[PDB]
């Protein structure tokens, strides 16, 4: 949402719909997913996971 | 009229000009003459607020030349300098004025000067409410000047001294004060005292009620709600912290007057954190308890993902 | 710019200093609305919350107490005068 | 007799005081999430409602539940929600509560705009085709009872609610300054005659479109509402404590209220009624401007609460110290109502900009600046503005969006002899 009300400036009674739209869109391309891709993170895991990694930690 | 008429009468001889307020002693119907006070006073905001003048202007525009006649004051008793005409003022209403000081208790009930940085302060408000303070929040009360911190001046229509002392006490507990000490308590248990609800006590009562009444002196994560008081009451039965209650199930007993009110369970709910024990007292509106009523797509996209 | 710089020993400012961890434009994209930059981390509120450590009159003054700051740090002095 | 306020925020803590000062057992209602409003701690009885936000107010069943649980006698719906619905008012008679407002079907002609339109031309009152030219939102303000088997209005005051930014009001002002006292006998004479015509029992507002010497019927409120305030500061009137007598059975005689233009149910008598001074309310709501000069609700802890406070400054609040402000309903914080004696506007104005100045709050964004920059404007120093002016205005002022200080010993401060702003300092 921070970036969407900077890139996008309108709306006289409703704003909260036009901006929901930017916001539920933008986010495909911001996910953990895509950002995994780029190696940005380790991984993206099944969240049943969690102990498997933290494990290592020790 | 016996008092108006010595006060008017009294003033006019000494050629007086503004306000004055004159002080009687009265005892049953026989009265005497006290003092003169030829200046504004601390308690000029009762009549303020029960006659509807603005005492500070009227002292202005008579210092400024007005005449009498036109200030174009309301009626009243009044002294032409040589006989008295009028019937009584007209007040309306019941005002009670309260005097906020930045002091607290020491050793034998004295009384000492508080001081310190007001974090909080906030006036009680709303209609017939009225505050003369000079205090705000980050004002520093000093030892070093008068005690005064906040008139608080309540005012009720008509003439129920019940409903102006209820005010009045309403007014003090809605008064939030922090940082510095105040006496807000002793006037809050002044009020409460029994004589004074005949509508006046006399210049003893407050010094032999000293000692006596200076003695008497939640967040909620995603999921959970909270059970809260119907009305004000001393709490005698709580449930236990973590149990399973059915739809209805008692959890809470309350002993308001003679009689018991008992909260039940909205429905089907855990018990949380409980913020109340028994004995405690409560008022209406007072939190009892905590508690909590009883396919992934994303993953899939994981998984998948993943198989690739 | 601010965090940086609010990771140090001491931040010495000038009175149209103006501090805070988050612009004008976040404080927007935050949906706080839109505020001008000098009410932001005034050199009054920075210099009583104790975020500003020292304030200079002018930049060749805060530099004169940069290289005074550092002075300390940095060894004995020779040449040095007693009080009476 | 029993009070069960089926309202929240600033009204119902308004209506429940009144209602204490009167001796009344009250009962409030809060919606699991306006769990922390002060009318609930204020109240004698407070009930828990089952649904959550705005919406649950609304919930017809629950609160008759509760008024019958609690054994309420009258039921106050305040403003706004279900305030003007016929159903719950007939529900409330059925249930055997009186519903303090009046009859229902009163609500189900005054309801209907197009049915009350009608109403009105049939009373004699100019109305819009709908698009007026210059024009100023004059109100008047009416206490209808029954005296022998008639009704009688009373025109009890007017104000001037032009001041409003897309429709919502931001300052109320009364009386309604510069209007011929042909203009206004004019006002008072048509409200009270189109209220008794429809045989209304209590408050009701009727609204008006001024332009000139020219007006057109608007609308009518058969509520109590939210600038009902500088009313009671110009006139001395406790519009509830009316409210609650006129429910309970009093009739227009035994209220003994001031005089004025009236409709003894036959034709209209007397001179406009007497308005002391004048007052001015203005709007504090927790919100702040966002891109486009637009409008965002703020949110927050009131961290630091601090409502203006002296003589003539009145604050009918909702806000206290710690209070989370919440989105989820209305925007308005506090209502400041200043007022002055005698007639002069532009001491009026002063006090109402002052009262803003010294209203101290922290932690949410609240609209006291633009309000405060709203009354700057050089138009208003007229006396008043028309619909207009805060709309046209609004970029122009959007774009215009005491600390103790110890001394050491030995040590002076020099300090601003007078307000101002700074142009030239000396070397620290």
């Amino acid at each position: 949402e921070s970036a969407v009300r900077l890139g996008y400036r309108t709306d006289p009674a409703e704003r909260q719909n036009l901006f929901d739209r930017l916001v539920a869109a933008a986010y495909q391309h911001g996910k953990a997913l895509r950002a995994a891709t780029t190696f940005e993170l380790d991984d993206v895991i099944d969240p049943a996971a969690s102990r498997a990694w933290i494990t290592r930690l020790s | 009229r016996a008092l108006h008429q010595a006060a008017v009468r009294l003033c006019a001889r000494v050629g007086l000009r503004g306000l004055a307020t004159v002080e009687f002693l009265v005892s049953g119907e026989r009265f005497v003459f006290l003092e003169v006070n030829p200046r504004i006073q601390v308690e000029h905001t009762v009549t303020e607020q029960t006659t509807g003048l603005d005492l500070v202007a009227v002292q202005l525009a008579i210092a400024g030349g007005e005449s009498y006649y036109r200030l174009g004051l309301p009626a009243g008793i009044a002294s032409d300098g040589t006989e008295v005409i009028g019937e009584p003022a007209a007040q309306r209403g019941i005002a009670i004025q309260l005097r906020v000081n930045a002091e607290t208790f020491g050793a034998d009930f004295s009384v000492l000067p508080s001081a310190g940085t007001l974090t909080a302060f906030c006036p009680p408000s709303g209609p017939g409410v009225r505050v003369d303070t000079y205090g705000r929040p980050g004002l520093v009360v000093s030892p070093q000047y008068d005690s005064l911190l906040a008139k608080v001046i309540v005012a009720v229509h008509g003439s129920s001294w019940r409903a102006a002392m209820r005010k009045a006490d309403t007014a003090l507990s809605e008064f939030g004060v922090e940082g510095v000490a105040t006496n807000i308590g002793f006037l809050r248990r002044l009020l409460a005292e029994q004589r004074l609800e005949t509508g006046w006590v006399n210049t003893d009562f407050v010094d032999e009620k000293l000692p006596e009444l200076a003695a008497a002196a939640v967040e909620l994560y995603p999921g959970e709600d909270a059970l809260r008081a119907q009305l004000a009451g001393t709490v005698v039965e709580v449930a236990p912290e973590g149990a399973d209650y059915p739809a209805g199930a008692q959890l809470v007993v309350l002993e308001a007057m003679k009689m018991q009110h008992v909260l039940a369970a909205p429905d089907a709910l855990r018990t949380v954190r409980v913020l109340v024990t028994p004995g405690q007292v409560v008022g209406t509106g007072d939190p009892l308890l905590v508690f909590t009523r009883t396919t992934r797509a994303d993953l899939d996209e994981v998984i998948e993902r993943h198989a690739r | 710019n601010a965090a940086l710089a609010g990771v140090c020993d001491v931040i010495i400012a000038t009175p149209d200093a103006n501090i805070g961890m988050g612009g004008p434009a976040m404080i927007e994209g935050g949906g706080l609305g839109v505020y001008p930059p000098e009410a932001i981390g005034p050199i009054a509120v920075q210099r009583r919350n104790g975020v500003v450590g020292l304030v200079a009159r002018d930049e060749a003054h805060a530099v004169s107490l940069a290289k005074q700051y550092l002075s300390y740090f940095q060894g004995r002095l020779d040449r040095w005068q007693a009080p009476d | 007799a029993s009070l069960l306020v089926a309202n929240r925020g600033e009204i119902a803590l308004r209506i429940i005081r009144t209602a204490t000062e009167l001796g009344m057992r009250t009962v409030a209602v809060y919606a699991a999430d306006d769990a922390h409003s002060p009318h609930v701690h204020a109240a004698d009885e407070a009930m828990p409602l089952p649904g959550s936000g705005p919406p649950a107010y609304l919930n017809q069943a629950a609160l008759l539940a509760v008024a019958e649980n609690t054994g309420a006698t009258l039921i106050h719906p305040g403003y706004g929600f279900l305030s003007e619905n016929a159903e719950f008012a007939k529900a409330c008679a059925a249930a055997s509560h009186t519903f303090v407002g009046p009859d229902g079907r009163v609500l189900e002609l005054l309801g209907n705009k197009t049915a009350a339109r009608r109403a009105a031309i049939a009373a004699g009152v100019p109305t819009l085709a709908a698009l007026l030219g210059d024009a100023r939102h004059i109100e008047v303000q009416v206490v209808a009872a029954p005296a022998g088997h008639q009704t009688h209005a009373l025109a009890v005051g007017d104000r001037d609610c032009s001041m409003q930014r897309r429709y919502q009001k931001l300052i109320e002002i009364a009386p309604a300054q510069g209007l011929s006292e042909e203009l206004r006998r004019a006002l008072h004479q048509a409200a009270v005659r189109l209220c008794a015509r429809v045989g209304l029992r209590g408050l009701a507002t009727v609204e008006f479109l001024v332009s000139g010497e020219r007006f057109v019927f608007l609308e009518v409120n058969p509520r109590i509402q939210v600038e009902h305030t500088v009313t009671e500061q110009t006139t001395g009137l406790d519009l509830v404590a009316v409210q609650l007598a006129i429910a309970g059975g009093e009739s227009y005689y035994r209220l003994g209220l001031p005089a004025g233009i009236a409709s003894d149910g036959t034709e209209v008598i007397g001179e406009p009624a007497a308005q002391r001074g004048i007052a001015i309310q203005l709007r504090v709501n927790a919100e702040t401007f966002g891109a486009d000069f637009s409008v965002l609700p703020s949110a927050g802890t009131l961290t630091a609460f601090c409502p203006p406070s002296g003589p003539g400054v009145r604050v009918d609040t909702y806000g206290r110290p710690g209070l989370v402000v919440s989105p989820q309903y209305d925007s308005l914080l506090a209502k400041v109502i200043v007022a002055v004696h005698g007639s002069s506007w532009r001491a009026a104005m002063r006090k109402a900009d002052t009262a803003l100045s010294e209203f101290g709050v922290e932690g949410v964004a609240t609209n006291i600046g633009f309000l405060r920059r709203l009354l700057a404007e050089q138009r208003l120093e007229t006396g008043w503005v028309n619909t207009d002016f805060v709309d046209e205005k609004l970029p122009e002022l959007a774009a215009a969006a005491p600390g103790a200080v110890e001394l050491y010993p030995g040590e002076d401060a020099l300090r601003a002899q007078l307000a101002g702003t700074v142009v030239e300092v000396a070397p620290e």
